């Protein structure tokens, strides 16, 4: 179920399906790997959805910045 | 950033 938050549609090219998804990440079991959007209310995509590279999202996920998602980081902040 | 399923786990 979407209700757990990974087999959703993530964005208008997301391409994660639970019938053909296979993992891709070293970190990946089961689920797709995710990272958090801070634009708006937040969301989360899934990382191979953003086109991130491994070393790129284990740097993510390591450090303390906020992350915009490729739709949302040009849009400008009030 | 918030992540999921970004460390080995046991
Ligand atoms: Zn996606
Ligand atoms: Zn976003």
């Amino acid at each position: 179920s979407p209700e757990f938050g990974y087999w959703i549609t993530c964005c208008p090219t997301c391409d994660v399906d639970i019938n053909t998804w296979v993992p891709f990440y070293s970190t990946e079991l089961n689920k797709p790997a995710m990272i958090y959007c801070s634009h708006g209310d937040g969301h989360w995509v899934h990382a191979q959805c953003m086109d991130l590279e491994e070393r790129t999202l284990i740097h993510l996920s390591e450090g303390s910045n906020k992350y915009y998602c490729n739709e949302h980081v040009q849009i400008a902040r009030a | 950033a918030r992540t999921k399923q970004t460390a080995a786990k046991a």
